[PDB]
RNA sequence: GUAUGUAUUUAUUUUAGAACUAGUUACUAACAUUUUUUUUUUAAAAAAUAAUUAUAUAG
C-alpha cells in the first residue's frame, strides 16, 4: 500500500487497518534500589476501515 | 552528549592534581585506572607520569649542591645520554636532571602537543571555575565517600524498614488496646524446624556450681526484685 | 479538584490524577519513614506530612513534587493529626504526652507549647478559620479542650 | 531476561525567611527500527549509480 496505490482504501471493499504501537506501553519510576523499573499500563489496538 | 575526548593528553591544572592527591590517598599507587576514572581529560598513564614524576613527596626538588653539579657533569660524561640511569643514580627525577644540565652547559610553539606535561608545572586556576571542574569535584567527592558494597548497603535499608514496620504493628496494637480489644503480639516464624525462641527458655543455662558459702536469702532479694519490677512494667509501663 | 495524595504503611508517598490508576508521582527515599497523616497548607503552594522519625516533611504542591523540617515534638507511636492557621503563618501538631507544638510556617520556629489536662497522649488537632489563634486538640483521654 | 528473596488471618481462650523561573550534568531502564564514487568555483557547474531486514541475547 504504497501513495500510488493510495486511493484503493476507497474501493467498495471491506478492509481494516490495524495498528499495535500503543498496545504495551508503561511508566518507569525509581525502585529501592538505584535502578528504575517499568510498569505496564493500559493500552488499545487501533483498528479502523 | 560529551563529545567523545580520543586522546586525553593535556595540561595538568591545579584541580586535576588535588584530586589526584585525594585519589591516591584513598586508592593506592597500584590503582591507576580507578584513579584517572575519578579526573576527566586524563589517562591511567599519565596519572602514573603525573604521580611518578611530580607529584611524589619522596622526589628531590632543591638546589644542586656542588658535589652534586660536579657528579652530574661527571656521569653525564661516562655514560652518554642515558637519562634515566643517571637520575637513578642521584635520587632525582630525570627532567630536573636534564635541565640542570642545559644551565650547565649554557654558561614550544601553540598549537603543539607537549609531551612533557606531566613533569612540568601546574596551572592555577580562574577565580569562580569552570562548569565541568565543578562537575568534577562533585563526581569525585562523590565516589570518595562511599565505603561500603552491594549487601551491606541493601542491610542498611532493611534495618530501617524493618525498624519502622515494627513501629507500625505497635500503633495499630495501641489503637486496638485504646478500643478495648487486646490483640497479642504475633511473632515472628521459624525459617527451620529447630529454631530457637528466646523468651520460652534460659536457652543454654549453666548453673554457676555452687561453693561453700550460703546463697538463700540473697535469691529470695533477687527474686523479690525482679517481681516488683515485672509488676511496675505492666501497671506504669517502664 | 484534580489530583489527590496517598501514603502507606510501605514507606512510600503516590500522587494520582484523578481516576487513571497510575501514580503520576513516586516520593520515595531510602531514610524516609512513612507518614499516617497528610495535609495542604492553605496557601497551596505546599503539603506536609508528618513522618514517622518524629518530623514533619514538606512538599510542592506544583509540578516536579520535591522537598521545611519541623520537629521537637515526640509523635512516634500513636499518628497524630496536624492543622494550620486560616491565614496559613502556623502549623499545629499533637504529641504522645498530651501537650501541642505550634510552629511558624514563615521560618519554622517553635513558637509554642501548651499542656493538656488527661494523662493520655493527643492526636487530633484542628484550627477554626474563621476565628485566628483558635485551636482544638483532643485524644485518648476523651474530653475535647478548646485551646488559644 | 533469569537466579534468589520478600508480602498475602479467619474458625473470638473466661478478668534570615517569603514568592517567580527555566536549562546542564551524571547514573539507570527486556522501553522504543534520512544512501555510495567524486570533481569545479566562491549558492551555482559537472560526472555517477543501483519490486523492498531480525522476536532471535544471560552470570
Amino acid at each position: 500500500l504504497n501513495s500510488s496505490n493510495y486511493a484503493e482504501l476507497f474501493n467498495n471493499d471491506i478492509k481494516l487497518f490495524v495498528d499495535d504501537t500503543n498496545v504495551y506501553r508503561v511508566t518507569v519510576h525509581k525502585t529501592f534500589e538505584g535502578n528504575v523499573a517499568t510498569k505496564a499500563i493500559n493500552g488499545c489496538i487501533f483498528t479502523l476501515n | 552528549p560529551p563529545v567523545p575526548i580520543y586522546v586525553k593528553g593535556g595540561v595538568w591544572t591545579n584541580v586535576e592534581d588535588q584530586i589526584l592527591k585525594a585519589a591516591v590517598q584513598k586508592y593506592g599507587t597500584h590503582q591507576w585506572s580507578k584513579v584517572a576514572s575519578l579526573l576527566q581529560k586524563k589517562t591511567a598513564r599519565q596519572s602514573e607520569l603525573r604521580w611518578n614524576e611530580y607529584l611524589n613527596p619522596k622526589l628531590n626538588f632543591t638546589e644542586f649542591s656542588k658535589e652534586e653539579d660536579a657528579q652530574l657533569l661527571d656521569l653525564a660524561r661516562e655514560l652518554p645520554n642515558q637519562w634515566r640511569t643517571i637520575a637513578d643514580m642521584m635520587a632525582r627525577p630525570a627532567q630536573v636532571c636534564v635541565e640542570r644540565y642545559n644551565r650547565l652547559l649554557e654558561s614550544l610553539k601553540a598549537g603543539d602537543i607537549n609531551p612533557n606535561a606531566e613533569t612540568q608545572m601546574a596551572r592555577p586556576d580562574n577565580g569562580d571555575l569552570e562548569d565541568e571542574e565543578k562537575e568534577m569535584l562533585a563526581e569525585a567527592r562523590a565516589r570518595l565517600l562511599n565505603t561500603q558494597g552491594k549487601k551491606a548497603t541493601r542491610k542498611i535499608r532493611e534495618r530501617m524498614l524493618e525498624e519502622s514496620k515494627r513501629i507500625a504493628e505497635l500503633q495499630k496494637r495501641r489503637e486496638l488496646k485504646q478500643a478495648g480489644i487486646n490483640v497479642a503480639i504475633k511473632k515472628p516464624k521459624k525459617k527451620y524446624g529447630t529454631d530457637i525462641d528466646y523468651n520460652e527458655d534460659i536457652v543454654y543455662e549453666q548453673a554457676p556450681m555452687p561453693g561453700i558459702y550460703d546463697t538463700s536469702t540473697e535469691d529470695r532479694q533477687i527474686k523479690k526484685k525482679f517481681e516488683q519490677f515485672e509488676r511496675k512494667v505492666n501497671r506504669k509501663g517502664l | 479538584g484534580s489530583k489527590f495524595i496517598s501514603s502507606s504503611e510501605d514507606k512510600t508517598v503516590r500522587i494520582w490524577e484523578n481516576q487513571i490508576n497510575v501514580p503520576i508521582k513516586q516520593i520515595s527515599d531510602t531514610a524516609q519513614h512513612s507518614m499516617p497523616f497528610l495535609n495542604v497548607h492553605p496557601s497551596q503552594n505546599y503539603f506536609c506530612a508528618q513522618s514517622m522519625d518524629n518530623r514533619i516533611y514538606s512538599f510542592s504542591l506544583k509540578p516536579k513534587y520535591k522537598r521545611k523540617i519541623f520537629k521537637g515534638h515526640s509523635s512516634a507511636g500513636y499518628g497524630i493529626s496536624l492543622a494550620f492557621s486560616g491565614d496559613g503563618r502556623y502549623i499545629c501538631s499533637g504529641d504522645s504526652k498530651s501537650r501541642l507544638f505550634t510552629w511558624d510556617w514563615n521560618t519554622s520556629r517553635l513558637l509554642n507549647n501548651i499542656k493538656i489536662p488527661g494523662n493520655k497522649p493527643i492526636t487530633q488537632v484542628d484550627w477554626h478559620p474563621q476565628e485566628t489563634s483558635k485551636v482544638i486538640c483532643s485524644g485518648a483521654a476523651g474530653k475535647i479542650y478548646v485551646c488559644d
